RNA sequence: GAUAAACGCUGAAAGCAUCUAAGCGUGAAGCCCCCCUCAAGAUGAGAUUUCCCAUUUCUUCGGAAAGUAAGAUCCCUGAAA
RNA sequence: UUGGCACCUCGAUGUCGGCUCGUCGCAUCCUGGGGCUGUAGUCGGUCCCAAGGGUUGGGCUGUUCGCCCAUUAAAGCGGCAC
């Protein structure tokens, strides 16, 4: 069970040896460094803490500079933990290159979905519009709040609200190409996020 | 309960350990029921006389007997496979029966219990723990149990199957 | 007039360790609720908290008479529709015995702000060991 | 299995037993299997 | 993983029988895990790593006031929000 | 459900069907597990366990309902101010 952090660069497409044309997300994962190994004795669970892209000194604070020092590395923009991995693999201050993944490998991409802002129930919850004609004054509205008897609205009556910007995990994305000199993975299909989004690629739990 | 020769019994609380030539058994009994070890003879003692105890009192002599008899001479449950193409092969330790299914069904013999097949159309479960011999033979029979129309399936040795058209 | 009223901190709150091994869940609980409410002290004042701290050890060995192990159901409602979860007392004694005794005893304490303070004085342990040795707890018999 | 309030021997091979505090008749003839 | 209905094994009460009383096993789209997300206001406020340090003034001890540290903000340029 | 009663509301508890949104019960329509079968097999029937999810597009009728066309694993029955 391997893992790595990268930024979504954007999508494109590649021709397979077969000749088929597949869509791909390009994930640039330069500058992954192991920062900390968490053990059952010290923290209470096994995990490896990986720092991703280098951050200018003035953008870091002393708490940050003092935590990366232990790994003899510059401060990092993103730090995430990976559970369910072999702590024997991974040394403090080691690089984590995209070569940990091969072609045909099956991964789970985790990231935050694009922000839609305040949205209504048609876009946010896929509800039905009311009629648009035949005298209707009921188009993009959320429907009855519920029955009379409770004298209240049940929880999970779906209503308008802020829509995206949620952690999402797409499971079972095939890695298509691994390019070490450019520190790039091509994952088949799309992963959550806007371009430049942090994407967490771990070996598929399934 | 008369202990045969070579057999030994020990009592370290409310549990009894019956070790003999063929194997070695342990069984936790009800504390209330008191057991007496002599040289060659065991006697199980009932304290009161309620519907709770009278029951336990019997169960103990019988299980204790079934622990002693089981380590001395042992227990055999013999099964028959009736039907066309219904055969049993033992290819290592795993018992393997072809019994009409599109896949073969295989059984790894539990610790202490030993499957073996003289003919292809009969299986014999052997062991010391009459309980464990019982639960393997049952499970083997439960693969394809005796159907009432032709009599096809895996039955016990002297078992009466009901018949129909 | 003249009836004594305990002041906060006045009465000496002592630490007691109670072995739950083989005592009925209630029977254990009713005695402890009394010790927590401080009903065993002549200084008992209904509005104060003159009661003792209680550590229960071996709560995994608490007793359930009859079929209560399988038939006593503990219910929780999330407040979402159809959000009713249930656990059997037996399952809960095996896995979260701390929680079994806490539920049991929380029902026999007053249902007010003071009752919520009393419950903070209760320390339940599945096994035989606690980390409250520093409070020098005294063994208590039921 | 016949599940019914009134569980009675249907033939003379029928036997009335109790299991798990339910009354039942068992019989060679499987049509006679009853549980209360 | 534990169960329902169900099928059993071993087994006495009741020298037999008996799935049951003690005791084992098998067994559902269900139950609890597993999968996804939120989640320590979990006031029961949890854990790990790293940073800052023990200043000054008066004050009855209690504490109060003031400049600071690490750090954060106001303000400004913005968008992937 | 058809009713009985007249207990709340006549200084207003203001409406049948449809639409939108569901949620609950289980007396289960489908899917899962099982017993019996007039269970050879296939296709079925019936009862037990089971409420996790699922459970449709039209024509005619204001019509709930119904009838019909064509599907579907199935086109469940009820409650929530019908
Ligand atoms: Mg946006
Ligand atoms: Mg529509
Ligand atoms: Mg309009
Ligand atoms: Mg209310
Ligand atoms: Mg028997
Ligand atoms: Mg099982
Ligand atoms: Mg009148
Ligand atoms: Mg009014
Ligand atoms: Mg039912
Ligand atoms: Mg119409
Ligand atoms: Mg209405
Ligand atoms: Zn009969």
């Amino acid at each position: 069970t391997k893992g790595i952090l990268g930024r979504k660069v954007g999508m494109t497409q590649v021709f397979t040896e077969n000749g088929e044309l597949i869509p791909v997300t390009v994930i640039e994962a330069a500058q992954n460094v192991v920062l900390q190994k968490k053990t059952v004795e010290t923290d209470g669970y096994e995990a490896v803490q990986i720092g991703f892209e280098d951050k200018r000194a003035i953008l870091s604070n002393k708490p940050e500079q003092g935590h990366v020092a232990k790994a003899n590395t510059t401060p990092k923009r993103f730090i995430r933990e990976f559970r369910d991995v072999n702590l024997d693999e991974y040394e403090i201050g080691a690089e984590v290159k995209v070569d940990v993944f091969a072609e045909g490998d099956i991964i789970d991409a985790t990231g935050v979905s694009k922000g839609k802002g305040f949205q209504g129930v048609i876009k946010r919850h896929g509800q039905s519009r009311g009629p648009m004609a035949h005298g209707s004054r009921y188009h993009r509205r959320p429907g009855s709040m519920g029955p009379v008897a409770p004298n209240r609205v049940f929880k999970n009556k779906l209503l308008p609200g802020r829509m995206g910007g949620e952690q999402i995990t797409i499971q079972n994305l095939e890695i298509v190409k691994v390019d070490v000199e450019k520190n790039v993975l091509l994952v088949k299909g799309n992963v959550p996020g806007a371009k430049k989004a942090l994407v967490q690629i771990k070996t598929a739990t399934k | 309960i008369v202990i045969p020769a070579g057999v030994t019994v020990t009592l370290n609380g409310s549990t009894a350990t019956v070790k003999g030539p063929k194997g070695e058994l342990v069984k936790e009994f009800n504390p209330e029921i008191t057991i007496k070890i002599e040289g060659n003879e065991i006697n199980v003692s009932r304290p009161t006389d309620n519907k709770n105890h009278r029951a336990l009192h019997g169960t103990t002599r019988a299980i204790l007997n079934n622990m002693v008899v089981g380590v001395s001479e042992g227990y055999e449950k013999k099964l028959e496979l009736i039907g066309v193409g219904y055969r049993a092969q033992k290819q290592g330790d795993k018992l393997v029966l072809n019994v009409g299914y599109s896949h073969p069904v295989e059984f790894v013999a539990p610790k202490g219990v030993d499957i073996e097949v003289p003919a292809n159309t009969q299986v014999i479960v052997k062991g010391y723990n009459k309980e464990h011999v019982g639960e393997l033979a049952a499970n083997i029979r439960a693969v394809r149990p005796p159907e009432p129309y032709k009599g096809k399936g895996i039955r016990y040795e002297g078992e009466h199957v009901r018949r129909k058209e | 007039r003249t009836t004594y009223m305990a002041k906060p901190g006045e009465v000496e709150r002592k630490w007691y360790v109670i072995d739950a091994t083989g005592v009925s869940l209630g029977r254990l609980s009713s005695e402890v609720a009394s010790i927590l409410r401080g009903k065993n002290k002549p200084q008992f004042t209904p509005h104060i908290d003159t009661g003792d701290f209680v550590i229960i050890i071996n709560a995994g060995k608490i007793g359930l008479t009859g079929k209560k192990a399988t038939d006593k159901i503990y219910y929780r409602h999330s407040q979402y529709p159809g959000g009713l979860k249930s656990r059997t007392a037996g399952e809960m004694r095996t896995n979260n015995p701390e929680k079994l005794l806490e539920l049991s005893i929380k029902g026999m304490l007053p249902k007010n702000s003071l009752g919520r303070q009393l419950f903070k004085k209760l320390h339940v342990y599945g096994g035989s060991e606690h980390e409250h040795a520093a409070q020098q707890p005294e063994v208590y018999e039921l | 299995m016949k599940v019914r309030p009134s569980v009675k021997p249907m033939c003379e091979k029928c036997k009335v037993i109790r299991r798990k505090g339910k009354v039942m008749v068992i019989c060679e003839n499987p049509k006679h299997k009853q549980k209360q």
